[PDB]
């Protein structure tokens, strides 16, 4: 039983300051065994806290990100799924599909994660899994003017993801579930 | 100096609560002041600044019926970004001002104000500017590039004229890369301007270039063809294989079926020609997965 | 709805 967070897009201190207070809470030590990060959590302030948060984090580079060393793009594994991590800037057009599907199959991983979008899309396609939680902050983006705060975490069971998504609706927090099942 | 940035990322933040007409004044403000931070502050403390202007260019839209000039608002919100841009530029400094620059020509494509085009323009035209004069790693050059690319896709704000310059600027400096890998995948990301990329002279509607998409990706095949190394070679091959199979996919009508035949039998053909490894296991299954593919939903040969 | 955290 393990369970993984997956966030992204905080652009602090660019747009946004810190995270919403509800999810400031809702974010523990000890609960969460892996940190999967995407965005470009521009400074290394934000860094220091994904590493409070948990032991094993995965950050990518962004578009964004003045750190000197966050890789372009990352293919880890946790337990029997292959994961694979990437910004989703170099992946063109920014929110195609299509186009994320063919980063899946250069790859070869069972859940392809991204972000650059600031909108959340969980969905399966081909019998593979895409994850975007989009900004944990719910930061600015040029196309988008309605953005809603969220993230996402994922408990790999065995051949089995379970992928929750937080989202600041309003003002209360909720919740929404998608499940995927190994090819 | 790299302190004052939550300072600043807490002053962006509470302000957010003002008026736009006083926000206006609060930034400009907050810029000579800041400015005189220095050559080593003003690193880590304009970019907020700049996506505060952005952001509250998006608010003054907001307020379109409450505001007669939000128009002339707009154009000096976006004439303070640039300013306060260049000088972020006076400081020495290549890739953030770049990024910058084209934040503020999409934005001003989304927002719509009068005489929005000529700015988006002028944005893009400085990221271009800073791109061949100040940036010269070849691993930043093709980041940035991909970056330029990725932008200009998305803003329909261009007209035909003014669409072009960009297109075919893309085009040459994407092709002008130093390593023959890095000029091969940009060329090759370069075919998404001529077929989804959009443009005011077709009210909306994408250009659909099939057939200039099909010589992007062929002199990508001539570069891969220059590489001089088997394993980048056909790794190259088969990156640009999924982009025809991206465009047959979308309905280009000059992607024949027999251009995928060929291309796949160069990968048969001198794929036995390299030896076991990490790397061309994970070439072997990229291959095997894009057949996969293609046999999925089988179509015609 | 559940949760790995709080409601």
């Amino acid at each position: 039983r393990m369970l993984v967070l997956v966030l992204g897009d905080l652009h602090i201190p660019h747009r946004c300051n810190s995270l919403p207070a509800k999810f400031k809470k809702l974010l523990v030590p000890g609960k969460i065994q892996h940190i999967l990060c995407t965005g470009n959590l521009c400074t290394k302030e934000s860094y220091d806290y994904l590493k409070t948060l948990a032991g094993d984090v995965h950050i990518v580079r962004g578009d964004f990100d003045e750190n000197l060393n966050y890789p372009e793009q990352k293919v880890v594994t946790v337990g029997q799924f292959k994961i694979g991590l990437i910004h989703g800037h170099q992946v063109i057009p920014w929110g195609d599909m299509a186009s994320l599907a063919l980063l899946q199959r250069q790859f070869d991983v069972d859940i392809l994660i991204s972000g650059h979008t600031h909108k959340f899309e969980a969905f399966e396609h081909e019998n593979k899994f895409y994850i975007n939680p989009g900004s944990a902050t719910g930061a600015y983006n040029a196309l988008e003017t309605n953005i809603i705060p969220s993230f996402v975490l994922m408990d790999i069971q065995a051949s089995t993801v379970v992928t929750y998504v937080y989202q600041l609706i309003g003002d209360d927090v909720k919740v929404e579930r998608i499940e995927y099942k190994k090819s | 100096f790299a302190d004052e940035q939550s300072l600043v990322g807490r002053f962006i933040h509470l302000l957010r609560s003002d008026d736009p007409d006083q926000q206006y004044l609060i930034l400009n403000t907050a810029r000579k002041h800041f400015g005189a931070g220095g050559n080593q502050r003003i690193r880590f403390t304009l970019p907020p600044l700049v996506f505060a202007a952005y952001q509250l260019a998006f608010r003054y839209k907001e307020n379109s019926q409450m505001d007669d000039k939000w128009e002339k608002k707009c154009q000096k919100i976006f004439s303070f970004a640039h300013q306060t841009i260049s000088a972020l530029i006076k400081a020495e400094l290549a890739e953030l001002p770049l990024r910058l620059f084209l934040q503020g020509a999409l934005a001003a494509g989304e927002i719509g104000f009068e005489n929005h085009e000529t700015v988006a323009y002028e944005f893009m035209s400085q990221a271009f500017s800073l791109y061949e004069d100040e940036i010269s790693d070849s691993k930043a050059q093709l980041a940035a590039i991909t970056l330029i690319i990725g932008t200009f896709e998305r803003m329909k704000c261009f007209s035909e004229e003014n669409h072009e310059p960009l297109r075919t600027q893309c085009a040459l400096a994407a092709s002008k890369l130093l390593k023959k890998p890095d000029q091969g995948r940009a060329v090759s990301t370069c075919a998404h301007l001529f077929w989804s990329g959009r443009n005011t002279d077709k009210n909306g509607e994408e250009l659909h270039g099939g057939k200039r998409v099909m010589e992007c990706l062929k002199k990508a095949l001539k570069i891969a063809n220059q590489c001089m190394d088997p394993s980048l070679q056909v790794q190259l091959f088969i990156e640009i294989l999924n982009r025809y199979i991206y465009f047959y996919e979308k309905e280009n009508d000059a992607v024949t079926i027999q251009v995928l035949n060929q291309l796949i039998q160069k990968i048969r053909e001198d794929l036995p020609n390299l030896e076991s490894s990490e790397e061309t296991e994970q070439i072997n299954k990229h291959f095997h997965n894009t057949l996969e593919h293609l046999r999925s939903r089988r179509e015609s040969p | 709805f559940d949760d790995p955290l709080n409601a």
